[PDB]
């Protein structure tokens, strides 16, 4: 017998002591090392109800996310509100490396199996763990990068998907590779991303088809985010310690949902220097990208919707959103949740 | 329950400065966008700027030009708005408002589609050259033309006075009936003007007395002008 | 850069009737549009968002629908308070922006202006300044046009005017228009007259009067 209850976690990583990678440095002294032999154990017959989208697991990942950052990507200059925060900023590692989030004694981790369980509601096939998977904590908006994938069926998560106001993550089952290339020897800031747009616009359709079996049959069509700040109304996230704006305008392309738009999909990138926190504290100033060639290939393995809406209309529009790190998190944790003993 | 309290507000110069702030409470304030909405006399609701939660973001409306700059203090929940190079055309009430996405998910960052749910009272900001400045007060004469058997017009002409407002009673507030006090216009001097008039029997003409009581509190002056016919 | 035009201008309701405002986006901007009420003395009051949910607290008597640039508001069985300016705001740009506004008035019957002309008196003329006054009283509906004629020659960039509210008890208006010359083109001319333009009359009616006169 137990019943459902929130405590503080400890963290187990692979870091090494010797690196000087940011995530490392971190995981070296906030975290334990991993059990090369950890314990899963299938429930017989337990049937357990989760709520991924209330889920406190994801609260103090978010804290140790922001504690990472404080300590590894300090900006040069940051401004909140009426003060001027100066301190140094030198180039760094930074590789992003995973996260284990582990219970204390006399907690546990139940772990949901059901193949295509979506957040919510009753889970079936349990099972108990010591440790969450390694996540790695990875920051960014409207895709979601170097994640884990869903095992059968694409996935669409929501707290209340007839909600339109309540945001979607929709879980790949095929992940697609976005290569991010800031080229070396004009404009050092000029970068660009290519997407197999053969792979991409394939997953994109069957997103759509997932999304109608939602919203009976309707005409699925993708937008690009009408305006904000350009955090959210581009593909925002850090590659190698340096900050990118992707514009993702050609990834959410109705007409390649047949055209002969198999080819490589560019998409225009540029690195900033001036940033929007994600930790909402401010505006954050770094110094210019470190020379030669900068480059992060990832795996696009989850999506950031959100849905205009309409009081009848005859279709359903969508947007990539994010912005909250809260959801990247939720995208890992979904499927965990701790109880007492 | 949301609270939005406006201050700052008051006389400029034009080419002036001047820094509204707005301070509030009943909610969280570092998870809410803030903005600025304005009204012109006699004129519609303007855009002014919004601010993200994160506060390291702001958006102007079209006719700002630069010229506005917006800030946020989390310690004490208030919001500023500071205004430079400040025309005439800039006199208006300014209102405080919070801002709710209508999706959730975005974060700390601002995002497009939105609605200003919550607005303060409001706080009235005058650009103006001109100084405080007391009325001449002039007879309105009931027409000696008058309809007979009929109603005759009279009234007050309150002109070139600053600021605003001007008080007008007739007979000490004894006629109240048929009255009317005119909204003040700006005049291009930038003096305001004023009137009003009463309607009566013209037969109360010649045998009844009208006097209007105007009262300018910011030149404490205070007059009464007998309006005879003729 | 998105242009909001609010259909009509104004409109006149009774006490239960059902009235409909429209606003028309230059570009489409899908839902994202919002409807706020203004009364004078008080601030703007959210009523609609999104285009069609109703806000918290605002009477179901007021819904709203369109979508892409084709909007409208509807109150149905309207009520005193109802009586009031209503904007449209487009949110779908970072930069959102404000229709010009439609207003709702009482409905009576149409009443035209009792019309006067009031000419400058001597003791401002001594200060070398000639205001000449026309009053339009108690009329209704709110539309009406003054025109300043001296000698004839009609008038205009001399002249402001101002509006009463509608009155509570007999719902009408008043209007004052002043024209303003200098005392020299005012003793430089004879006849001044204001010509009023409103429907509750036939044609205009112009009163006037001859400078040197009693
Ligand atoms: C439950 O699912 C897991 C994988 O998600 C699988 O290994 C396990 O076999 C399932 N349960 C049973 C009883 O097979
Ligand atoms: C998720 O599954 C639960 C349990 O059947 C259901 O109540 C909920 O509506 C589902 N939500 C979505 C978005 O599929
Ligand atoms: C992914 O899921 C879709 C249904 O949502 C299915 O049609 C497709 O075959 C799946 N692909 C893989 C590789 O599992
Ligand atoms: C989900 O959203 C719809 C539409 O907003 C609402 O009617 C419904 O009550 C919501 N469901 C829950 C469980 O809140
Ligand atoms: C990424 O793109 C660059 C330049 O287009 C190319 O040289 C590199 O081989 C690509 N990497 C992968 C893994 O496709
Ligand atoms: C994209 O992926 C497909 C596999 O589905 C492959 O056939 C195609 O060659 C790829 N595009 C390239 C390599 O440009
Ligand atoms: C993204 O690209 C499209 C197409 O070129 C452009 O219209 C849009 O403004 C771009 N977005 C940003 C934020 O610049
Ligand atoms: C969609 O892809 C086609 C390729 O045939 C291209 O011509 C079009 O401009 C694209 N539309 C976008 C990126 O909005
Ligand atoms: C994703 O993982 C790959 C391999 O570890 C790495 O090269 C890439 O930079 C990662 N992407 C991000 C955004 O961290
Ligand atoms: C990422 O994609 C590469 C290329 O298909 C694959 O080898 C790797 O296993 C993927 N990783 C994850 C976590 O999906």
């Amino acid at each position: 017998v137990w019943k459902d209850a929130d405590t503080t976690l400890f963290c187990a990583s692979d870091a090494k002591a010797h690196e000087t990678e940011v995530h490392n440095v971190w995981a070296t002294h906030a975290c334990v090392p991993t059990d090369p032999n950890p314990q899963e154990i299938h429930l017989e017959n337990v049937t357990e109800n989760f709520n991924m989208w209330k889920n406190n697991m994801v609260e103090q990942m978010q804290e140790d996310v922001i504690s990472l950052w404080d300590q590894s990507l300090q900006p040069c200059v940051k401004l909140t509100g009426g003060s001027v925060i100066k301190q140094a900023c030198p180039k760094i590692s930074f590789d992003p490396i995973p996260i284990h989030y582990c219970t204390p004694a006399g907690y546990v981790i139940l772990k949901c199996n059901d193949k295509n369980f979506n957040g919510t509601g009753p889970c079936k096939n349990v099972s108990s763990v010591q440790c969450t998977h390694g996540i790695k904590p990875v920051v960014s908006t409207q895709l979601l990068l170097n994640g884990s994938l869903a095992e059968e069926e694409i996935i669409i998560r929501s707290e209340n998907l007839t909600n339109n106001a309540k945001t979607i993550i929709v879980h790949l089952n095929k992940s697609v590779e976005i290569n991010c290339t800031r080229p070396s020897n004009g404009d050092i800031r000029k970068a660009y991303c290519e997407i197999n747009g053969t792979k991409w616009n394939k997953v994109l359709k069957q997103v759509t088809e997932k999304l109608k079996e939602h919203f009976n049959n309707k005409t699925i069509i993708f937008q690009p985010p009408s305006g904000g700040d350009l955090e959210i109304t581009m593909h925002h996230f850090n590659c190698r310690g340096e900050f990118f704006y992707c514009n993702t305008t050609q990834l959410f392309n109705n007409t390649c949902i047949m055209k002969g738009c198999n080819g490589t999909i560019t998409l225009p990138c540029k690195i900033k220097q001036i940033i929007n926190m994600w930790q909402g504290t401010g505006q954050a100033m770094y110094a210019p990208p470190i020379d030669g060639k900068i480059n992060c290939v990832s795996n696009i393995t989850g999506i950031l919707l959100t849905r205009d809406g309409g009081a009848n209309t005859s279709n359903e529009t969508f947007r990539p959103g994010g912005g909250n790190i809260k959801d990247n998190w939720r995208s890992e944790l979904y499927k965990y949740k701790v109880v007492q003993i | 329950e949301v609270q939005l309290s406006e201050s700052g507000g008051g006389f400029v110069k034009p080419g002036g400065s001047l820094r509204l702030s707005c301070e509030a409470s009943g909610f969280t304030f570092n998870n809410y966008a803030m903005g600025w909405v304005r009204q012109a006399p006699g004129k519609g609701l303007e855009w002014v700027s919004v601010t993200s939660a994160h506060g390291g973001s702001a958006y102007f409306g079209e006719f700002v030009k630069g010229r506005f700059t917006m800030s946020r203090d989390h310690f004490i929940d208030t919001v500023y708005l500071e205004m430079n190079r400040l025309t005439v055309e800039d006199t208006a009430v300014y209102y405080c408002v919070r801002v709710t996405f209508y999706h959730e998910g975005s974060g700390y960052y601002y995002r497009a589609g939105n609605y200003f749910d919550s607005w303060g009272q409001g706080t009235l900001v005058i650009v103006s050259a001109a100084s405080t400045k007391g009325p001449s007060v002039f007879p309105l004469a009931p027409s000696s033309k008058s309809t007979s058997g009929g109603t005759a017009a009279l009234g007050c002409l309150v002109k070139d006075y600053f600021p605003e407002p001007v008080t007008v009673s007739w007979n000490s507030g004894a006629l109240t009936s048929g009255v009317h006090t005119f909204p003040a216009v700006l005049q291009s001097s930038g003096l305001y003007s004023l009137s009003s008039v009463v309607t009566v029997p013209s037969s109360s003409l010649g045998t009844q007395t009208y006097i209007c009581n105007v009262n300018h509190k910011p030149s404490n002056t205070k007059v009464d002008k007998k309006v005879e016919p003729k | 850069d998105i242009q909001m035009t609010q259909s009509p201008s104004s409109l006149s309701a009774s006490i239960g009737d059902r009235v409909t405002i429209t606003c028309r986006a230059s570009q489409d901007i899908a839902n994202y549009l919002n409807w706020y009420q203004k009364k004078s003395g008080t601030p703007p009051k959210l009523l609609i968002f999104g285009a069609t949910n109703l806000h918290h607290g605002v009477s179901p008597r007021f819904s709203g629908s369109g979508h892409g640039t084709h909007f409208s508001l509807t109150i149905t069985n309207v009520q005193h308070e109802d009586f009031a300016n209503y904007f449209c705001q487009q949110s779908f740009q970072t930069v959102g922006s404000f229709g010009q506004g439609t207003w709702v008035d009482i409905r009576r019957t149409v009443a035209a202006p009792s019309v006067f002309i009031f000419p400058p008196s001597d003791e401002q003329l001594k200060s070398g300044t000639a205001s000449v006054v026309c009053l339009l009283n108690n009329f209704y509906p709110r539309e009406a046009k003054v025109q300043w004629k001296v000698d004839n020659a009609l008038q205009s960039g001399n002249s402001q005017e101002s509006v009463t509210e509608q009155d509570s008890k007999d719902s009408t208006y008043s209007l004052s228009s002043t024209l303003t010359l200098s005392k020299a083109d005012y003793e430089k001319h004879k006849v001044y007259a204001c010509e009023v333009t409103h429907q509750g009359l036939s044609s205009p009616v112009t009163k006037s009067f001859n400078r040197g006169e009693c």
